[PDB]
């Protein structure tokens, strides 16, 4: 074992980005690359260092000088954004570099879809309550989720995922507000607060309802 | 082409499991056959490979002496016999065949853990038009707190697929996770007609098939 990727690389979209993977066994042995998107299982995309299963885009090609393999993409669109993995036989071994994660620059941003759900009835009558708060089709995939009992902050009770891609290159995300019954029915209402690349989407739920 | 593996789950460390891949769609005794795993946010770690006749062939230095790769040509069967699981050892595990790793299968989650399995409890998300965009509604069910992954959600016993979402679940403060899955309907058909969440969490064997009425 050895192989050694650089763990992350952005292009601009349209540019060439050239992805290097260095470890010795490569030395000669031949290098496979492997694509693998969130949620998803590897594809190759060049094997024996040069050639490119039937389906793969005439963009991606490779290269192998003994210490080094480089897959590079020459027109690089949104959906190569992935991760890519060097891979070569030692001799009894294979061996996978730690891969390298593909960020592309600059597609166009999207803004989050919010949607908020109250406790039910069943979830109190179990004597418990969970805010759900629904975030999808935003692009970066970065926000920030804030939770108020009518206008006061709630620290406490809040479990909030990173965001994910989706099959249309968009990201998704969730936020759990946990509460007593008591704390639900205390407030005139709890808001989901969101906020994507300076702008701010809010939605409101009340108990009387 | 399918890869097919069977057999991940929940296991206590010092405990054992057989996975399995049933492959068709080519000829499995002209490949050498392999599995390769995923730790959770890691990299792929190869395990194993084996000949198309039975020799097999290394494994990786972190399984020797604990993990046996085998193949069945006549059943077009690979196998991975797991002893000693300790928790670094959770992971997918993909099928893959070939020198050359051509084709996955979808793989199977082994999770290695003191924790017992929890099931979870479904509870329905009564529909809203407030931030479906027009005349239509969403709706959904939230599947709190179980262990380990995974939950399949369907709806309408799969009747239903245009319009569903289910999202990725959060891992808690606690060690559980939840998610929900949210299916956008017809605003008109709100009550003629029927919505069903299928719920399925196979580590605890629970299935809840909820319905979601409007509130």
């Amino acid at each position: 074992s050895v192989l050694t990727q650089d763990p992350a690389v952005s292009v601009a979209l349209g540019q060439t980005v050239r992805i290097t993977c260095q470890g010795d066994s490569l030395r000669s042995y031949y290098a496979s690359w492997y694509q693998q998107k969130p949620g998803q299982s590897p594809l190759v995309v060049i094997y024996q260092d040069t050639n490119r299963p039937s389906g793969i885009p005439e963009r991606f090609s490779g290269s192998n000088s003994g210490n080094t393999a480089t897959l590079t993409i020459s027109e690089t669109q949104a959906m190569d954004e992935a991760d890519y993995y060097c891979q070569a036989w030692d001799s009894n071994t294979a061996v996978f570099g730690g891969g390298t994660k593909l960020t592309v620059l600059g597609q166009p941003k999207a803004a989050p879809s919010v949607t908020l759900f109250p406790p039910s009835s069943e979830e109190l009558q179990a004597n418990k309550a969970t805010l759900v708060c629904l975030i999808s089709d935003f692009y970066p995939g970065a926000v920030t989720v804030a939770w108020k009992a009518d206008s006061s902050p709630v620290k406490a009770g809040v479990e909030t995922t990173t965001p994910s891609k989706q099959s249309n290159n968009k990201y998704a995300a969730s936020s759990y507000l946990s509460l007593t019954p008591e704390q639900w029915k205390s407030h005139k209402s709890y808001s989901c607060q969101v906020t994507h690349e300076g702008s701010t989407v809010e939605k409101t739920v009340a108990p009387t309802e | 082409v399918q890869l097919l593996e069977s057999g991940g789950g929940l296991v206590q460390p010092g405990g054992s499991l057989r996975l399995s891949c049933a492959a068709s769609g080519f000829t499995f005794s002209w490949y050498v056959m392999g599995w390769v795993r995923q730790a959770p946010g890691k990299g792929l770690e190869w395990v194993s490979s084996i000949y198309p006749s039975g020799g097999a062939t290394n494994y990786a230095d972190s399984v020797k002496g604990r993990f046996t790769i085998s193949r069945d040509n006549s059943k077009n069967t690979l196998y991975l016999q797991m002893n000693s699981l300790r928790a670094e050892d959770t992971a997918v595990y993909y099928c893959a065949r070939g020198n050359y790793f051509d084709y996955w299968g979808q793989g199977t989650l082994v999770t290695v853990s003191s924790a017992s399995t929890k099931g979870p409890s479904v509870f329905p998300l009564a529909p809203s038009s407030k931030s479906t965009s027009g005349g239509t509604a969403a709706l959904g069910c939230l599947v709190k707190d179980y262990f380990p992954e995974p939950v399949t959600v369907s709806w309408n016993s799969g009747a239903l697929t245009s319009g569903v979402h289910t999202f990725p679940a959060v891992l808690q403060s606690s060690g559980l996770y939840s998610l929900s899955s949210v299916v956008t309907v017809p605003s008109s058909s709100l009550g003629t007609q029927t919505y069903i969440c299928n719920v399925n969490h196979k580590p605890s064997n629970t299935k809840v098939d909820k319905r979601v009425e409007p509130k």
